[PDB]
């Protein structure tokens, strides 16, 4: 049970800290508690069809309450984040995801309404960016460069990923550019015994650490 | 006993490749054509080695060593016997005016550095330093208007006056990147991408 | 005065020199660095990152995802590797991708120790065993279970572990071997064989799937670029 | 002896360089400054003065 | 952080500029005109940039550093074959006697310093002083006699004897002004006013 | 009192000597052929004094030191005057892909080093480091397949474009090799043998 | 500044001297000696090593 004001998750495979570098504040505001809680997403039905989902941030939290009204309302903003799959699946369910966490993640296959999707995230394809390539025109077996982690229906169901604030700028504004993409992509595709549910939730949980923001825009 | 500093950023970019072939020629005296002053926009996305070997990260801060090859010919059975070409090399920073004429303002302008090359010398050298408004050059931008970094603009031209011969130019432009850092490593697109 | 003399090699651009040049805006102050997480020192730091190896090529399954995994299915088991794999990188089809590959088909010479981690995605009900076994560069590839439990091999119990690490020493005369010579085709083998069936309860499905992952060690290293990137 | 080897990027004017030039009268005493009033070091000296905007651009 | 020495007076002014382009000729053996000598008073107030520039300000000090680009042509279909041209880059400092013969003393005069220059080497340069009567230069003067400062004169011809090729040439002069201090800030004249 | 000191390995081996003579000629405007850029493997097997003198010894470790001279001459009577030749002098280390065109990527490639060498200055000059797998070269091999070591490429082209001129080249190739160790003696070779 | 004459014999090619050239590979990790038995020094350590002499030349 974790502790960030109103929201609280009950998490019992160990974190990945993001090019071993913890997000820290810019050395502004100290937003304490009004964003920094565990904006847990809508969850997403992994099939034995599906082939990937998409989200990017901070463009996934641009309904999200104060998080929200704090970054469309302001100028410049940055923020890390603590980004927590869960994959709910009993001992009969076998499959593997891998939870990439990709920097400047341009899916080019671009309107600004199909690379910035939000809650609802996206889906890889075999808009359709390519699974295979994970939508970067590269082999998906090269994509374990980027800060990730494995999720297998043996060993664990939950994957941490504690993303500090990469961009090439101090601060940016976070209604235009998006400074990650979490990409989850089933490595070996989901299989379970005869007659259990067919299909297994994934639920991300967002929990936007040492965010700051400049600025301000009246109302 | 192994090094491993062979595979380091600077020693695996630090090579200069040729970018770009800029063609000019001395208009001949009948001036059936003006100056062709050649002008081309530094960029490292029409070499496919260059840009290859920078799309295994996400930013970077290079600094340029540009350098200039000139080579002339004659278009024609006579010599003309043209006394030796003097080109004009001139770097036009990022988001100064871009030359449109090869008597423009901006071939005179105080704030564009130019090169004076005699051809046969030693070739041509510049260090474009990093220049860019960013904190690091940028080769994926996730976000939108309302990549793409201005290096600026190198525009060459030849100084002499008409002569009736033709002598076609052709400058070889060698982009070494020096001081070169890069970040956020990334996988790398195949081959047939480019 | 001080009589100067130039000598050979002098008026010319060797593409390799470090001589000063003059700066063309000597009057700009620099954007300076903002110290951005994530930067490499040493190519060798993206070989280290373990990536995933394309076992199946097949004409079907390539260009797909399918081609990364391997299906451990439950029928004949007849005695034969379920995956043989050469350990020569950048020369090798499967395994000229997986980011070392892309680092050793820029370079010439390469030395170091690999590492593969096979990772067994299957059901915590499932048990059995596999058997993991490495044919040193001059031997031949071991083709039943037998030959290869004489040789240096590891017993994999997917039961009670998941994944299945092993590091290919270094043996070599030189101090560095050619990446890509097609004369030295004895590097050495690591290959998996079915040690006992697989055995599931229930209706727990039969096929699973094994994925492989190539990484360098921390002492490898490469030599003499190449850079053999053409397009035409 | 001694010998020097000339590199890429010599016999060149760039309009940036500061390399020392001959005197064309290495016999002369100029004139000394003599610390007149009102000395510009920076041109940014220049806009911290507060001049007046031109609200109204009207054409009249 | 940032640094703010790049408004500075020498940063803002010191950047070498065209000041005006000298023609000269080899005459003909043909003798059809004598020699052009190209003389040319130096003088500020024919660059736009450098003027305008300038006018920010009331005094100033500012040592020139002249520079000579030197390029030429034949204007005949025949080459001829002149050897390098030798020219001489005479200045003649302020109040010294303007040449008016391309055989005239002044050239063979002690005072006035001169350069030789064979076409095809590295540019000419000269660095002339702080050359002036007054504590400052004044680019606005309040009195009546009873500005115009003289910083000299230039004057180029070609040593070479006539030879039968006509053998034009046009001598670019780059002047950047260093070590220059300025007085007495002034509005900025429009960009139409010159 | 006597020295010894001049029948040191060094001093034996190191003295330059012509390796070869590469012919390369600039095309003609009628382009009745290609460039004739000529490529030649680095091998001490051609010339009789050096090859004898390094089958003294079994293994050995020398370090290159490569020098160019340029020479050319018009293949007409029609001078033609063809601009100063540039000849692109590149070193293909060993394993690199040999080039096979005139226009191939191998001479813009970034691994292989090239020299710029402008007919008419002081002669090129390079220094290939001990380049080799094993840990000495080796003049005899007692083992099988399942001598002869690589010490790389040497090609060079003109990099000027077509002129109607013919205009062949000789580059002829001086290797000296310096830092040089030597191991295990054996007889001489006859001087028939080669 | 710091002007320098040239002299007689420059832009020449001597085949004796030793003036440093540029490293066409500078960023290569050349394989280290492994002190192989047997090095030579001098020519004249080969000359020491009794060889023998052939007394009869004859035809046959």
């Amino acid at each position: 049970q974790l502790t960030l004001g109103n929201s609280t998750i009950t998490a019992q495979a160990n974190s990945v800290v993001a090019y071993g570098r913890w997000p820290e504040y810019l050395r502004p505001t100290e937003p304490e508690v009004a964003a920094c809680r565990f904006y847990t997403l809508d969850t997403v039905s992994w099939t034995k069809e599906s082939r990937g989902w998409w989200w990017k941030l901070p463009d996934a939290l641009r309904d999200m309450g104060l998080f929200g009204q704090n970054m469309y309302y302001h100028y410049l903003g940055r923020s890390g984040y603590t980004v927590h799959v869960q994959c709910n699946a009993s001992k009969f369910h076998q499959g593997a995801l891998g939870v990439f966490a990709v920097p400047e993640m341009c899916l080019a296959g671009t309107s600004y309404q199909n690379a910035n999707p939000g809650e609802k995230g996206g889906t890889f394809t075999g808009f359709c960016p390519v699974d295979y390539l994970l939508g970067n025109g590269t082999l998906l077996g090269n994509a374990f460069v980027f800060p990730h982690q494995i999720i297998n229906l043996r060993t664990n169901n939950c994957a941490t990923l504690v993303l500090p604030y990469v961009n090439s700028l101090s601060i940016d504004s976070m209604v235009k550019h998006n400074n990650w993409g979490i990409a989850i992509l089933p490595l070996a595709p989901l299989n379970f015994a005869s007659e259990s549910s067919p299909e297994i939730p994934i639920t991300l949980t967002i929990a936007p650490m040492c965010c700051e923001f400049n600025g301000l825009r009246n109302i | 006993h192994r090094s491993r500093s062979e595979s380091s950023i600077e020693s695996f970019f630090a090579r200069g490749a040729c970018v770009t072939i800029m063609t000019v020629d001395n208009p001949a005296s009948t001036t059936n054509k003006d100056k062709l002053f050649a002008v081309w926009k530094i960029t490292y996305k029409d070499t496919v080695q260059l840009r290859r070997k920078l799309e295994f990260f996400t930013y970077s801060r290079f600094d340029m060593e540009l350098t200039f090859v000139v080579t002339a010919n004659f278009t024609e059975t006579n010599n003309g016997h043209a006394l030796n070409q003097v080109y004009q090399i001139m770097y036009v920073p990022p988001g100064a005016p871009v030359p449109e004429k090869w008597d423009d303002y901006t071939w005179q302008t105080s704030s564009n550095p130019s090169i004076f090359y005699t051809y046969g010398t030693a070739p041509a050298r510049i260090s474009v330093p990093y220049v860019g408004i960013s904190n690091a050059y940028s080769h994926f931008y996730d976000g939108f208007s309302k990549s793409l970094n201005d290096f600026g603009i190198l525009a060459v031209r030849v100084v002499n006056d008409p002569n009736p011969t033709k002598v076609t130019s052709k400058i070889r432009v060698y982009l070494k990147p020096k001081h070169i850092r890069v970040w956020c490593p990334r996988p790398p697109r195949a081959v047939a991408y480019y | 005065g001080l009589p100067v003399m130039n000598t050979p090699g002098s008026n010319q651009y060797l593409t390799a020199d470090n001589f000063q040049s003059p700066c063309a805006l000597p009057e700009f102050d620099v954007t300076p660095p903002i110290d951005i997480p994530g930067e490499v020192k040493n190519m060798m730091e993206l070989a280290e990152i373990d990536t995933m190896i394309p076992f199946d090529l097949s004409a079907t399954k390539k260009n797909t995802m399918e081609m990364y995994r391997v299906r451990l299915s439950d029928k004949p088991h007849t005695d034969d590797p379920i995956l043989c794999l050469s350990l020569s990188p950048a020369s090798d089809p499967r395994l000229s991708h997986t980011m070392l590959g892309e680092i050793l088909n820029y370079y010439t010479h390469w030395a170091g120790s690999l590492k593969f981690t096979f990772m067994f995605c299957g059901s915590m009900m499932a048990t059995g065993k596999l058997l993991v076994s490495y044919a040193p560069p001059g031997a031949d590839p071991p083709k039943k279970r037998k030959e290869a439990m004489l040789g240096t091999h590891v017993i994999w119990d997917i039961g009670l572990q998941s994944s299945c690490t092993m590091v290919v020493p270094w043996i070599s005369n030189t101090t560095y071997r050619l990446t890509i010579d097609d004369s030295f085709t004895e590097g050495g083998y690591i290959s998996v064989f079915y040690q006992t069936r697989i055995v599931v309860p229930l209706s727990t499905p039969r096929e699973m799937d094994i994925l492989g992952f190539v990484s360098a060690c921390n002492d490898f290293s490469v030599r003499l670029l190449r850079d053999t990137t053409h397009i035409e």
